[PDB]
């Protein structure tokens, strides 16, 4: 009993199939802020299920718990509203497969999309190292209020601009954003609008548009 | 709330900040005692962090109030 | 040979065409490639993942 | 048909095996969605009783990775056919030529982010006209063993299930062909005889007298796995020798 | 300072399916604005009459196959989904088709009805090869917008087929110079629509104008 | 049924300060956000009736690249400052004013002559600055009425004419929610004007122009 793999010393180290888990293929997420993770509907109604039960029975939409279960499984329109309320601020933890870095368990806020693909802000695709060619990330949630405060304070994706090893940022524009910036500022010897004095930046954008 | 940098210096440690905010949030979730700042659909925990940043909530204040009501 | 084959159709020799941006209705400067890349659909389907 | 091949797609498709290649030339007497009959050319006829090929194409059946193996006929009625040609396209074949994916008019340009690392936009048209759409065919197998305390029963009678579940089943306990099942619906109505010897020796007394339960059976029906739709094609039944075949 | 209002000067039917309309007069800048707005609004927000449900007599479920018809059932549904019909008045309507005998099963032999009209009878639906083989089917049709697949909108012979409610398939707008008219800078906006014949150019352009006018009138008054 | 489309309910009119507004509309159907946003942007930026300074001349200068003694700034600097002047004029199509003055200190818009109908919306707007008492500034400024942006090259020094009162317009579309369908595009237009008119009335004018344009069809 104190030896081997079933030895109860080395038991909480082998690996535990944690609840409130998830998975999905990944998809780029422009239009997200830098602290938002687009989470699917079909997976966010099976992660925050008990939270939905709580906020549903408490609101009285279905007091008895079994009614709440049968309501969520009925896809009734009210459950979408309640789920939006519960995930209003309830950080989720997105974890890539090999978690070498300590950034590999960063945590985001959720915003609900349709379909089924855990969207992910582009800039934070570096620390994870994902490449959007089939990479799959797991979604855990913190239950206890202390764990919620941890996921919002110690791990939120907006409090880890600087990676542990090297001081300089690891939220660094990567592939298309830099090409866009490069194009947006380059000296062309002669082109339309050459030789003039417009105003501050506002009239410059007006001129370009 | 999005970042928590403002709360770091208020409770210098960044972990005692976590536990103090959790104390206040637990007080404000089922222990009644509504937040002293208005909410914007925010969860109780974010309101706790917000008030911590406002400076009107700290571990000393929570202990003082707990002792005061424990004398009752 | 590709240049000649394209030239048999009326399409430009470059292989690039000007593309308009659908959402606004302006022109993309820097003309862009457009062709027929025979794409697959590998069976890593999301709803099995 | 790929728009840019290499001249090897033809041979790969012909010799792969799933293309229903002819055997003797002649004329296509009678095409069909499930059979092609080829009148043999006179010269190639045997010494007796020629004029028959009856190429039994393969209508929809499951593959080893859930992809329909569907063979369609690619010959117009009456068209002559030469030996070793392609009478019926297989899965991913087009007049013989191998066709794995599909064309798609692409434009290499970085749009607003959505192709950031390697992502790929796709206009609704590609899904609207439905040119990428597979026909995965699953195979759920339900079995009826005989454990301790009597055999397993496949009867439609199941306790603790609403009339909705039994609405689409048949009397035997097996769903009808072409039943648009969904998540949670019972495919096969299976049950087990309520656990084992429990409680106390009074329970052994009951077993001696036999219990007093009309149900006397636990629910173990095999349902659709959660998250998959589907239209049942076929439901095969297999029987151990010495078991009388039931209604289904 | 005045803004010359536009008008639909001409609607020439170059072909049965696709056609071109001309807008005139337009002033500088307004050309591309209206052209893009009309292309964008036309390509999505239109009414159609695409088939929605099919019920073939001797077909149990979609993935089966009938007899005497080389086309599999799925190909039949594909072609029906490609079928184009012009339906007025009645919201939804049922059509019948019971062609028998060898040969094509083109839409022409679909059972006649009232205001329903098959725009393109030549479009093949399926084929018959066996003399004593008949394909009898009821085809439902409703009217809608955009795209509504089978699953979202969801007997056993009720074969659901994905909607494709849309009359237009390619909208292109060009802006060019008009006559002198004692005033230069007047833009002629030529809009060509490639439609499946169910909708005429004038009706489509006017409906697009109406929908955009309503959406923008929702902007006229603000708090 | 087909004619039905989700009409917006005007919600956000957030007017930051007095000229920078951030309007939002929702819920619109799939893609209407972009088409409305682009239409409004193009019509506002390109065609908006208004009046702006077009030509300016200095009494003692005829060359663009020169200077006036006692002036801390240079001619082009004054040209830019005048370009930033916001002025609304009565129904008179165009009119000429003068900036005759002499002294020491900044020279603002308020120093401009009223000239009856013409009223500068921002008198405190800064134009020039003199340092010597003997230095006297005298110059003529002509303002016309127009419906767009007129670069100088497209044309007695020339000032690019920004007739359109709207100074900036940026629209975004962000996915809103209605029950289940969650691809509806909440539009968000932030626009800022020179000050001759608030953003609300600017949006009203743009919408009315577009609606009148479409009127002939229906
Ligand atoms: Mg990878």
């Amino acid at each position: 009993m104190i030896k081997g793999k079933q030895g109860r010393f080395r038991q909480n180290l082998l690996g535990k199939r944690v609840d409130y888990s998830g998975r999905s293929v990944i998809t780029v997420g422009p239009y997200l802020r830098l602290h938002q993770c687009g989470l699917p509907k079909k997976m966010a109604l099976e992660l925050f299920k008990p939270f939905i039960y709580g906020k549903l029975e408490l609101r009285g939409l279905a007091t008895t718990i079994k009614a709440a279960k049968k309501m969520v499984e009925r896809e009734e329109a009210v459950v979408w509203d309640i789920l939006d309320e519960v995930i209003r601020e309830h950080p989720v933890l997105l974890n890539r497969a090999p978690t070498l870095h300590r950034l590999g368990i960063q945590a985001f806020e959720p915003v609900l999309i349709e379909g089924k693909a855990i969207q992910l802000h582009p800039l934070v695709c570096a620390a994870y190292n994902a490449d959007f060619d089939g990479d799959q990330m797991a979604v855990h949630v913190p239950l206890t209020l202390e764990a919620q405060l941890e996921a919002r304070a110690l791990m939120m994706s907006t409090n880890n601009i600087l990676s542990p090893a090297n001081g300089e940022p690891i939220i660094v524009p990567s592939q298309d954003v830099v090409l866009g910036l490069y194009y947006m500022t380059r000296d062309c010897v002669n082109a339309k609008g050459e030789g003039m004095v417009l105003t501050g930046p506002k009239e410059a954008e007006r001129l370009y548009r | 709330r999005v970042t928590v940098q403002d709360a770091v210096e208020k409770i210098g440690n960044r972990f005692d900040l976590v536990l103090v905010a959790a104390r206040r949030a637990r007080q404000m979730q089922v222990g009644g005692k509504d937040p002293l700042v208005p909410e914007e659909n925010d969860k109780t925990t974010v309101i706790a962090l917000r008030e911590i940043e406002e400076g009107l909530i700290n571990n000393q204040i929570l202990d003082v109030r707990e002792r005061q009501e424990q004398q009752e | 040979e590709i240049k000649e084959l394209l030239k048999l159709g009326d399409l430009p020799t470059s292989g690039q065409i000007r593309l308009y941006d659908g959402r606004t209705g302006e022109q993309f400067e820097r003309p862009v490639t457009v062709g027929y890349m025979y794409m697959l659909k590998l069976n890593h389907l999301v709803d099995d993942k | 048909k790929p728009l840019v091949g290499t001249g090897m797609e033809r041979a790969v498709a012909v010799d792969s095996g799933v293309t229903a290649v002819a055997k003797r030339g002649g004329v296509v007497q009678y095409v069909d969605a499930s059979r092609i009959v080829i009148k043999v050319n006179e010269d190639e006829m045997y010494p007796g009783e020629a004029g028959i090929d009856i190429y039994n194409l393969t209508k929809y059946t499951r593959s080893n990775q859930n992809t329909c193996i569907n063979q369609m006929p690619c010959v117009s009625l009456g068209e002559p056919v030469e030996r070793g040609d392609v009478l019926a396209d297989g899965p991913s074949t087009d007049l013989g030529e191998l066709a794995l994916g599909q064309n798609m008019r692409v434009a290499f340009m970085p749009w607003n982010g959505y192709n950031f690392e390697d992502s790929i936009l796709v206009s609704e048209r590609v899904v609207q006209e439905d040119r990428f759409t597979t026909i995965h065919i699953q195979e759920l197998a339900c079995v009826s063993r005989d454990t301790k305390l009597g055999p397993e029963e496949i009867t439609a009678d199941i306790p603790n299930v609403g009339e909705a579940a039994l609405s689409k089943l048949d009397e035997s306990g097996i769903v009808y062909i072409g039943a648009e099942v969904t998540g949670g619906d019972i495919l096969v109505g299976k049950v087990t005889p309520k656990g084992e010897t429990q409680l106390t020796p009074e329970e052994k007394l009951l077993r001696a007298i036999f219990g007093e339960k009309a149900s006397d059976v636990k629910d173990s029906s095999l349902r659709v796995p959660n998250g998959v739709s589907g239209t049942v094609i076929d439901v095969q039944v297999f029987t151990r020798d010495g078991v009388e075949k039931d209604k289904r | 300072t005045e803004f010359l209002k536009p008008r639909l000067v001409d609607i020439e039917q170059v072909s049965s399916t696709h056609a071109k309309v001309t807008l005139e007069p337009l002033e500088r800048g307004f050309g591309h604005t209206l052209g893009n707005a009309l292309r964008r609004i036309l390509l999505s927000s239109m009414p159609g009459c695409a088939v929605t449900e099919v019920e073939i007599d001797g077909v149990l479920h979609e993935y089966s196959t009938k007899e005497g018809v080389q086309e599999d059932i799925l190909e039949i549904l594909l072609n029906l989904k490609g079928l184009a019909v012009r339906v007025q008045g009645k919201d939804e309507v049922i059509l019948t088709l019971n062609k028998s005998g060898i040969g094509p099963v083109t839409a022409a032999d679909i059972t006649h009805d009232g205001d329903v009209e098959i725009v393109k009878p030549q479009h093949v639906i399926c084929h018959l090869t066996d003399e004593n083989a008949s394909i009898s089917m009821r085809i439902k049709v409703q009217r809608g917008r955009g795209y509504v697949p089978a699953s979202t909108r969801i007997p056993i012979g009720r074969l659901l087929v994905d909607a494709c409610y849309s009359p237009v398939e390619r909208i292109a707008y060009n802006v060019e110079a008009a006559r002198v008219e004692q005033r230069t800078d007047l833009d002629k906006l030529v809009i060509e629509m490639e439609t499946n014949g169910t909708i005429d150019p004038e009706e489509a352009i006017r409906r697009a104008a109406t929908i955009l006018a309503e959406q923008l009138e929702a902007f006229v008054d603000l708090a």
